[PDB]
């Protein structure tokens, strides 16, 4: 066992998985290292949520998913090329940008494939009494 | 050899509930235990001043007395599950090196040599069995503990402390107050309560103040006695529904009032103070007001200023610290303390109490899961070595699984009951208890 | 049953340490108390027996304690049994309290298995799906049209969001009144 | 013997409920003889609200606890009586609770008389002074006004509190009904005292 | 079987001055509840400990 | 005339949650602690540091070369321009009952 | 237009009928030709309207690259209806509760009202029903038998005469049920049994099946293509009537299609190279436990740990090379410019230095080595500088069994090029239960301001 | 393009009876099991495993375990009758080796064999009593 | 064989020990390679038998 | 291991329980040799070990090493890794297979089939042999 | 020596690691010293002792013929189960095949052990076991 073989350091950019969008596994693949669910439990216990955002969203898969408030289904939004469309509502579409992970997006798409409709209830808007 | 000679003549008569083989094995195991006198020669051959191994063992840096006795003066009997080496090789045989139904102790795992002296082949083999058993038990316990830890984490993770310092899952209350005192595990110190074990006359002599004839000090002593009685009643009742729990005067509290008082006294330039009725009465009034307002630590300072009603459970939570403050800031115990020093002491006490509270977003469920899961590995090892107990199958994760899986009474193993005799007069007679 | 209390295989005599308040008010630890330790649990039979004091019967069975005494006695028994299992180097008492409170919040002793999770959090489809049987839990939720609020750790995590606890428990809003009196607009 | 303890402690249970007996107490031998001959023993008590509560002690072996017809007849005849009934307490042996037919009879009688409370309990509940058991903390019933004040202060709904079954032995001795709040004074080691409030739910069986 | 120096058998530190005794696992050991580092943390904070 | 059933799309039966109204508890009726928890202090400092990285305007008279130090000294000197909102309840009627706390008037925990 | 910030407050699960598939889908699969040239064949299963897997072609629907498109569902119109693989059991229960000739239920709906809603239908189905006569119609309910050979075929036995219940007959039977019957049985209006038979299925988004190879061999794509082909084989608008006989080839093709759908959804799932959609979720290697709970992360290092008596209990020794690899992002401002200028000037030649500069006006990341002479550090730019002494880093050892397993240590950069281990004080090991016998550790330096603040203020080992 | 080593592998002895208490089974009628992997000649010839099970119902069953007869729990006396045995007395003799002997082992074994003879296997029931 | 099993039921004899090496063997590469060759060569003999059998008919 | 009977080998590993060719130039016969060394080639050195506390740098199973002992060739050798199977990259000296004896840095392409094989390992390497044999199907093979 | 055969089956993790004990039959054939955390395997692998070897297939047919010709061996047809049980005859097995019976097991075993020691009639690598 040699230290030079065991050591590994990786920067922000590298190969990513095609399906989940996460870094490829291990040093052999030139990808990132794993923060299993035990590390997540420890970070949760310490209350370190900005660290969890930094590691599991920015460094790992992280994406702005657009959901229509009116129907709670994933919608189509593109700013550069103007696209503001919802397949279900058509007009009356109300797109909101939630922060999510490509892994969760793939999970929801898999669940929908099995004929299980997923509706996301966006948090209500809150206004001052004024 | 004497036990074996008894066996040949058939003198061994096992007691009720034990077979002849079991009684013989127990007698042999007891007979082969090393005495404490084994340490006499060891301590005679080593100079404690200039012995590195002994200095490391005694100072607690590394090692233990059994390690020294094994390295020098003999390993002794090898025990697996509190049992000698069972005849696995063949019917009546333990190894190929010993005859069938061998009677000598060496044939069942008794090592007369030390590691320094050198172990023969059978002794080495028996040691190998024991070491491999330790390793296998450690691995099994690690795996089982990890499994139970994952299950417990997913069963408890939803519990989070809210803005009322309660514990709830999706607004459904799990605890009215976290820990029943609302404190962080890392902000506690063990402190002894002086009045718990004191007699009535001793309590009066040590805590009643007689310098001033005002009934306020009578009220203070009455409060001290009432709190002592409450503590005694509660913890005697606690010890009455547990197998072996015993009343203890030491409790974990967020603030060590005695240390604060000592530190202020140490830095006090005035030293011994003259007698001043006004100062004594003012100090007593300040202490009483602080004790009354203590529960407002959980509630705002605004509510303390407004003197709004306090919920009962918050008063119960503050009761223990109220008792400690009463004991440690009694008039007799604070006589060389000025009013300003008392105010500073109270301010420091309140600051420490506020700093010892639990935060408003703590995932206490995960903390509890980790804390309860960590000692389970060592518990598994100890329980495996707890097979000596007869009639109860507590070995392994059987009992933790029974507790956590909520198994019915029928599925439970190692069930036990502790029954007390009818009256406290006949409970001191052993013959009646046996009857 | 010819004689004895059913379910009690053995009964031995043991010595107990117990505190008591004497006439002078001193708390003395009596060491010469004799009690009976049994090899089986039967609280009802022990209560019926006259020789045994019925108000101090201690059983290691959580189920029997819950049946005879109630949910609070069951919680105390859970605490005691977990403490006994922990050993000498046990955790702080508040963790045992958390275990017992969570396992008995619904009025009945619920396990830490998936059945207990279903009993305690039926609507948290995502959490139960994370623990075990994702397909069966998903099918049941779809059939029952379950609505899962996003709370805890597992539910936000499976949706890609971060749990709202710790540093994110409390919202932070900008102090408009303070800024409008102290800071100047970039355009201004 | 269960019958001895039941006879000793059923009147203690009646007293703990702040009730007044409507008939003179009989001796134990006669109590056993009535249980054997008739298959049940009846105790009538009056609450402070002047409601009548009847306690039926059923023998282990008897027609009422074996065939549903006799139990149905007994309950129907009892409820038809002109006495203003607040609750009916039927004390049976443990396996009798596991017999379906009897339970269906009880449920049907409850449905037929929504305004009457009919409860069936095992022997072990009334074979000891439950409130005096060391392992059982001190329970108390809190009025709806105090519960409402506590909930309003805590910003809670009744469904958010910890639940306690209405047939819990301490609650049974207290007499709390579903929809009531019970304050429990727990002894704790982290802090000497503690107070919790629990919401009473439906009784098992 | 051993001769113990009367000063070593008891450890006493008063106001930060080691009046008597020896320091070992009991006082400075890791995991030693009530050790000098526990008291330092309690009185002055974990960083000072 | 027997009628067959064609299942409508789920979206049609979905109604979005109605907008809520923010109910701010009066200052004198607040019951949550007046001392910032470690989580709240950390969150305040982090948010202020990020906003300093975005916009460098700061009230502090002393000069620092890092946003973290500026935010820390702003919290300690009671110049932080942020507020703490503690959501107490979300009533079914459509109210969000919250408590607004001013960090500059609150106690600060031990962050070091 | 802009999409305002939002958060998910609840999730609602429901059975997705064919109407949902038709409404949500963005196209319809009609051809089995996978690829036309390099670009995906239009109308196939790799149509670009359903997402992009490769960089060269972008999503037609939302005009995004492989990243930033979530996948865009498609439709496939089945020539014959197919039962829902995940709800077959449910279908059985319904067939055991409702009359097969009309919509009226054969069981008494008032015998189950007392039961809580979820268990009403299960209890009612559990009750024996064979031979019971419908009240509204003279038809007698036959026995419903589940074929043992497969997990989806159903038979109806009436007075000893057995018939195969094809999906169309089941759909017709369920369509006759009334919403009142559905509600009274504990199910909601969205769980109407009629939607348990699908005439159009959903072709999943390309993003979840990025196994397309531009133009092994085992993938969900092969199953989808085979299903499309076999569906094309079926006669269009095939009508099946109760008791009607079917050509053997048509029956075989229908069974093949149903089995293909069942294997596409629920193959090798508890009731080896067998791809299925629902076998992705379960197990420690599944989606939930490997991708959602836990993740792979960039900007992280791992190395062996050794001892160092000259490091404080809250300090960690970091190799210089790892300091040059991992970076910290500093947003240039009027107070950072003087301090950050040496980092910018050093570049990748000296230490401390920098690796990248994110220019805000260009919105682009430029490597320092290739930076032009005219380039300047300006307010709003982000400089990625090397890790220097005094920085904070998260140090972790696995398994993480206690909250102290992850700590925050001040970085002390060891400038000796021959040292490559993470050096820590021995007294610190008690936090992680570690020894210098070859034990390895992970270390990652926070780069964002929020994460750095949180690490310094909350997760410090003190 | 690599070096590989086929390590020695430990296996169970052949032509020997292995009797295991099948307590690991959950809710299984089988209480004991006997495996006999028979193999003729050398180690490369075909081998057949016969499994003898004793159940809580009291029936001794034999499974040949080959592709043919796989997963078939054939009662033992059926096997005996097929190969030529005619009388039940001789069948019991083949197991006990003596019917006249009155040793307690012989009597207990004969009782077990009666219980196995009379019990009716759900499969092979029609053939059970066929002479 | 049955007799022996019955003796274990009576508790006269204990069940066979799995760990004991008296009833164990150590097969080298020969046995494993022979099994793999058996499977593969059986497949490669099934493949032409059908091919040849079909060809001869045609 | 010598004097194995004087040690308890399991307890040695009880702490350690659970959890490309190197050629070493120098090896020596142990001063305390066992029978096992009549049949295997010893691999190691008779290092002078001092059992002492020296600055607390050898704690928790750590060991303090002599820099001169390392420099003199103790435990020094050659690690061999074969690319037999076979962004911005050098491409200048590839010459198909690179010349032997050329330092290969991170990023530089070891072989050029644009098609080339990049060097990923951080540690620099030196080319030993670029000889190319013939593949099983006669295809170009790189060793 | 690898025991991966068990690993293929879904054996309990606790049970599998339980098999890594040192058995009383290992001495002289399997090294009793631990793996020393080699890291090649968790420890499921075991090493042969220094003098341990593995025997190859013998000539079973020659020994079988010799035993059949031996006067002490009585062929199965000649003996009767009643004779076996009553007269106290001893069963004789070769490679698990019951070839015949013997009057005195110990005498036959000792005689063939002597023959093995001579090394002419019986090959030295043939196991002779007398129960
Ligand atoms: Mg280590
Ligand atoms: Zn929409
Ligand atoms: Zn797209
Ligand atoms: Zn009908």
């Amino acid at each position: 066992k040699f230290v030079l073989d065991d050591r590994y350091a990786v920067a922000s950019y590298g190969p990513t998985d095609a399906l989940t969008g996460q870094p490829l596994d291990g040093k052999r693949s030139h990808g990132g290292l794993r923060l299993g669910e035990m590390e997540h439990w420890v970070l949760t216990a310490q209350g370190a949520m900005q660290t969890i955002i930094e590691k599991s969203h920015d460094d790992s898969d992280g994406c702005i998913s657009y959901i229509c408030r009116n129907c709670g289904e994933p919608a189509i939004y593109n700013a550069s090329h103007p696209i503001y469309k919802c397949m279900n509502c058509d007009v009356q579409a109300d797109i909101g940008m939630v922060d999510s992970r490509r892994s969760s997006i793939v999970f929801q798409h898999e669940m929908r494939a099995a004929n299980v409709n997923i509706t996301s209830v966006l948090s209500p808007r809150v206004f001052q009494p004024a | 050899e004497e036990i074996n000679n008894r066996l040949l003549h058939g003198d061994i008569m096992p007691p009720i509930g034990l077979t002849t083989h079991d009684f013989y094995e127990k007698l042999q195991l007891n007979a082969l235990k090393f005495p404490d006198r084994i340490l006499k020669p060891i301590m005679n051959s080593i100079n404690p001043e200039t012995n590195g191994l002994f200095q490391m063992v005694a100072t607690g840096a590394k090692g233990s007395n059994p390690n020294m006795i094994h390295i020098m003066a003999g390993i002794g009997q090898i025990e697996i599950n509190t049992q000698r080496i069972q005849p696995q090789f063949s019917f009546g045989r333990t190894l190929v090196y010993y005859p069938r139904f061998a009677l000598e102790a060496q044939a069942y795992g008794f090592i007369c040599n030390s590691y320094i002296a050198g172990l023969t082949s059978p002794e080495f083999i028996f040691g190998e069995m024991n070491g491999r058993f330790d390793l296998i038990n450690k691995a099994l316990s690690t795996s089982s503990t990890g499994y139970a830890n994952r299950k417990a984490i997913f069963g408890l993770q939803s519990c989070i402390v809210d803005y009322y310092r309660r514990v709830s899952i999706d607004t459904r209350l799990v605890q009215q107050l976290y820990g029943e005192d609302g404190l962080d595990a890392r902000q506690l110190e063990t402190v002894r309560f002086e009045t718990i074990m004191l007699s009535d006359q001793e309590l009066e002599d040590k805590f009643k103040y007689t310098g001033i004839q005002s009934p306020l000090f009578e009220e203070e002593f009455s409060r001290l006695k009432k709190d002592r009685d409450k503590y005694r009643q509660i913890f005697l009742n606690v010890e009455n529904f547990n197998f072996s729990q015993l009343l203890t005067d030491v409790r974990q509290v967020p603030v060590n009032v005695a240390s604060i008082v000592k530190n202020i006294l140490l830095s006090s330039t005035s030293g011994v103070l003259p007698f001043d009725e006004k100062s004594i009465l003012q100090k007593y009034a300040m202490v009483k007001t602080f004790c009354k307002n203590l529960p407002y630590v959980f509630i705002n300072n605004i509510q303390e200023r407004l003197q709004t009603p306090i919920p009962v459970y918050l008063k119960r939570a503050a009761a223990l610290m109220r008792m400690l403050i009463r004991i440690e800031l009694a008039t007799v115990k604070t006589l060389n303390i000025t009013c300003e020093q008392m105010s500073a002491i109270l301010d420091l006490i309140r600051l420490q109490y506020t700093q010892s509270l639990i935060n408003y977003g703590e995932a206490v469920g995960i903390l509890a899961a980790q804390s309860v899961s960590e000692p389970l590995t060592q518990y598994m090892l100890d329980s495996h070595h707890r097979s000596v107990a007869g009639g109860t199958n507590k070995s392994g994760i059987v009992r933790p699984q029974e507790i956590f899986s909520a198994k019915p009474v029928e599925a439970e193993q190692s069930s036990e009951m502790l029954l007390r005799l009818k009256n406290p007069e006949v409970e001191t007679n052993k013959t009646y208890a046996q009857e | 049953t010819i004689r004895g209390i059913p379910g009690i295989k053995n009964a031995n005599v043991v010595k107990l340490m117990r505190h008591r308040v004497d006439a002078q008010g001193k708390l003395v630890r009596l060491d010469n108390i004799y009690a009976i330790k049994t090899n089986g649990t039967n609280i009802f039979g022990a209560m019926l027996d006259d020789n045994i004091d019925p108000y101090t019967i201690v059983s290691s069975s959580i189920g029997d304690t819950m049946e005879l005494y109630g949910i609070e006695a069951a919680r105390q028994k859970i605490i005691s049994e977990i403490r006994t299992v922990m050993g000498d180097k046990g955790p702080n008492h508040r963790h045992l309290l958390m275990y017992a409170d969570l396992m008995t919040r619904t009025g009945q002793v619920t396990s830490l298995e998936k059945a207990g999770l279903n009993a305690r959090e039926p609507s948290n489809v995502l959490l139960r799906m994370a623990l075990s049987s994702p397909v069966q839990v998903l099918t049941d939720a779809a059939v029952d049209s379950a609505v899962n609020p996003i709370y805890g750790i597992a539910a936000p995590t499976l949706m890609g969001s971060v749990p709202r606890i710790g540093t994110m428990y409390s919202d932070i809003i900008m102090d408009e009144k303070y800024i409008t009196e102290n800071y100047k607009s970039v355009d201004s | 013997m269960a019958m001895q303890k039941l006879f000793t402690y059923i009147y203690e249970f009646i007293e703990y409920r702040k009730m007044v007996l409507l008939e003179e107490k009989v001796p134990y031998d006669k109590f056993v003889q009535m249980v054997l001959n008739t298959g049940f023993f009846r105790i009538n008590a009056e609450t402070l609200n002047h409601g009548i509560v009847s306690v039926f002690i059923f023998g282990a072996n008897g027609k009422y606890v074996h065939h549903g017809g006799d139990m149905r007849t007994l309950l129907t005849n009892t409820l038809n009586e002109k006495k203003h009934y607040e609750e009916l307490i039927l004390i049976v042996d443990k396996p009798v609770l596991s017999k379906k037919n009897i339970l269906d009879i009880i449920v049907e009688q409850r449905a037929a008389n929504p305004t009457i409370v009919i409860n069936i309990y095992p022997y072990h509940l009334f074979c000891i002074n439950i409130p005096k058991v060391s392992a059982i903390p001190k329970h108390k019933l809190i009025t709806q006004e105090e519960a409402q004040e506590f909930l309003g202060r805590e910003y809670l709904q009744p469904q958010d509190l910890m639940q306690i079954s209405a047939s819990d032995p301490p609650v049974v001795w207290l007499g709390g009904r579903p929809g009531d709040f019970v304050q429990i004074e727990r002894p704790s080691e982290t802090a000497m005292h503690a107070v919790v409030i629990r919401f009473i739910t439906k009784s098992k069986i | 079987y051993m001769h113990y120096n009367k000063q070593d058998i008891s450890t006493q530190i008063r106001n930060g001055e080691l009046i008597e005794g020896v320091l070992d696992k009991k006082a400075v050991g890791a995991g030693s509840s009530g050790g000098i580092y526990h008291l330092i943390s309690r009185r002055y904070g974990p960083q000072q400990a | 005339k027997d009628e067959i059933v064609e299942s409508p799309s789920i979206c049609e039966g979905f109604v979005q949650a109605s907008s809520q109204t923010l109910v701010i508890i009066p200052d004198n009726e607040r019951i949550t602690s007046n001392v910032l928890t470690t989580f709240e202090a950390t969150r305040l400092v982090a948010v202020r540091a990020q906003q300093l990285a975005i916009n460098g305007s700061t009230m502090l008279k002393k000069k620092y070369s890092s946003p973290i130090d500026i935010a820390k000294q702003e919290l300690f000197n009671r110049k932080i321009p942020l507020l703490v909102m503690r959501c107490i309840k979300v009533t079914p009627e459509g109210q969000k009952i919250v408590e607004i706390w001013n960090p500059r008037e609150m106690g600060i925990p031990l962050l070091d | 237009m802009e999409a305002g910030y939002a958060e998910i407050a609840a999730v609602q699960f429901n059975i997705a009928g064919d109407n949902d598939h038709k409404r949500q889908g963005v196209m319809e699969v009609t051809i089995s030709n996978l690829f036309e040239g390099t670009l995906p064949a239009e109308g196939g299963i790799y149509d670009a309207r359903m997402g992009t897997t490769d960089h060269h072609y972008k999503c037609i629907t939302c005009s995004h690259q492989r990243k930033q498109c979530m996948g865009h569902p498609g439709i496939l119109q089945m020539h014959a209806p197919v039962l829902q693989p995940l709800f077959i059991a449910e279908i059985r229960r319904w067939l055991r509760v409702i009359c097969l000739n009309c919509g009226a239920p054969i069981v008494d709906l008032k015998r189950y009202e007392h039961l809580i809603r979820p268990k009403r239908l299960i209890e009612a189905a559990s009750s024996q029903t064979e031979g019971k006569q419908c009240y509204v119609c003279k038809a007698v309910h036959p026995k419903i038998v589940k074929d043992s050979e497969d997990y989806f075929t159903f038979w109806v036995d009436q007075q000893g005469k057995i018939d195969k219940l094809y999906p169309q007959i089941i759909r017709e039977i369920f369509s006759r049920v009334t919403y009142d019957t559905v509600v009274k049985l504990g199910r909601s209006k969205n769980s109407h049994p009629e939607k348990l038979v699908l005439k159009a299925i959903q072709i999943p988004p390309i993003s979840i099946r990025p196994g397309i190879r531009l133009g092994s061999f085992h993938d969900i794509n092969n199953v989808i293509q085979y299903l499309v082909r076999k569906n094309l084989l079926i006669p269009k608008d095939l009508q099946i009537v109760r008791g009607q006989k079917i050509p053997l080839n048509i029956d075989r093709n229908l069974q093949t299609i149903q089995q293909l759908y069942y294997n596409f959804l629920l193959d090798s799932v508890s009731t080896r190279p067998a791809p299925s959609i629902m076998r992705r979720l379960p197990r420690k290697e599944g989606r939930i436990r490997k991708s959602l709970l836990g993740s792979q992360v960039w900007s992280i290092s791992r190395s062996t740990i050794c001892g160092n008596s000259d490091l404080h209990l809250d300090e960690v020794g970091y190799p210089i090379s790892f300091a040059r690899t991992l970076q910290v992002a500093e947003t240039v401002q009027h107070y950072n410019i003087n301090r950050l200028m040496p980092y910018f000037l050093n570049g990748k030649r000296q230490y401390p230095g920098c690796s990248r500069v994110y220019k805000q006006i260009t919105q682009s990341v430029h490597d320092i080595e290739g930076l032009k002479q005219d380039f300047r550090l300006e307010v709003g730019d982000i400089l990625y500088r090397d890790v220097v002494t005094g920085d904070v880093a998260f140090f972790n050892r696995q398994p993480s069994l206690e909250r102290s397993s992850i700590g925050v240590h001040r970085i002390v950069v060891l400038e000796n090029p021959k040292i490559s281990t993470f050096q820590m004080n021995v007294s610190a090991c008690a936090w992680y239960n570690a020894d210098f016998d070859g034990d390895q550790m992970n270390l990652w330096v926070p780069w964002s301001v929020m994460s750095r603040v949180e690490a310094e203020l909350l997760c410090s080992v003190r | 393009g690599g070096e590989w080593v086929v390590d020695l592998l430990e296996n169970i002895r052949f032509n020997t009876l292995h009797i295991h208490y099948h307590t690991m089974q959950q809710g299984n009628n089988e209480i004991i099991r006997g495996e006999f992997i028979s193999q003729p000649g050398g180690a490369f010839e075909n081998s057949s495993q016969i499994i003898i099970r004793y159940m809580t119902t009291g029936a001794i069953t034999i499974e040949i375990n080959s592709t043919k007869f796989s997963k078939l729990r054939i009662p033992w006396y059926l096997i005996f009758r097929m190969f030529g045995m005619t009388g039940d007395d001789s069948i019991i003799e083949q197991v006990v080796f003596d019917l006249e002997s009155n040793s307690p082992v012989n009597t207990f074994m004969i009782e077990i064999l009666e219980k196995s003879i009379h019990v009716l296997d759900p499969i092979f029931q029609p053939v059970q009593h066929e002479p | 064989l049955i007799h022996k099993i019955l003796l274990v039921i009576m508790n006269v004899f204990p069940p066979t020990d799995r760990d004991s090496y008296r009833t164990k063997r150590v097969h080298g590469s020969g046995v494993s390679l022979a099994k793999a060759f058996k499977a593969i060569f059986n497949t490669s003999v099934i493949a032409p038998i059908i091919n040849g059998f079909k060809e001869l008919l045609k | 291991s010598p004097y194995a009977n004087c040690t308890q080998p399991a307890r040695v590993t009880y702490e350690t329980n659970q959890g490309n060719r190197f050629f070493q130039f120098y090896n020596e016969m142990p001063l305390v040799k066992t029978i096992a060394h009549n049949y295997v080639i010893p691999n190691g050195l008779n290092t002078i070990v001092a059992y002492m506390i020296y600055g607390g740098y050898n704690q928790e199973d750590s060991v303090i090493v002599s820099q001169s002992f390392i420099d003199r060739g103790g435990f020094a050798g050659t690690f061999y890794r074969e690319e037999k199977v076979e962004g911005a990259n050098y491409e200048k000296l590839v010459d198909g297979f690179v010349p032997v004896g050329t330092v290969v840095k991170k990023g530089d392409i070891i072989i050029g089939k644009d098609r080339s094989v990049m060097y990923g390992f951080d540690e620099p390497a030196v080319v030993d042999a670029v000889m190319r044999p013939h593949g099983p199907n006669d295809e170009i093979f790189g060793l | 020596v690898n025991t991966h055969n068990t690993t293929n089956a879904s054996k309990q993790t606790e049970r599998a690691d339980m098999m890594r004990r040192v058995h009383a039959s290992y001495p002289g054939y399997i090294c009793v010293a631990q793996s020393a955390d080699t890291g090649e395997k968790v420890g499921m692998s075991k090493q042969l002792a220094i003098t341990a070897n593995v025997c190859t297939a013998g000539e079973v047919l020659s020994l079988k013929q010799r035993l059949l010709s031996d006067p002490a061996i009585q062929q199965l047809a000649d003996v009767s189960n009643k004779d076996i049980v009553r007269k106290g005859l001893a069963r004789v097995f070769i490679n698990g095949e019951w070839i015949g019976c013997c009057t005195n097991a110990f005498e036959l075993a000792q005689r063939y052990r002597m023959f093995r020691r001579e090394g002419k009639i019986v090959h030295p690598h043939t196991t002779i076991y007398w129960d």
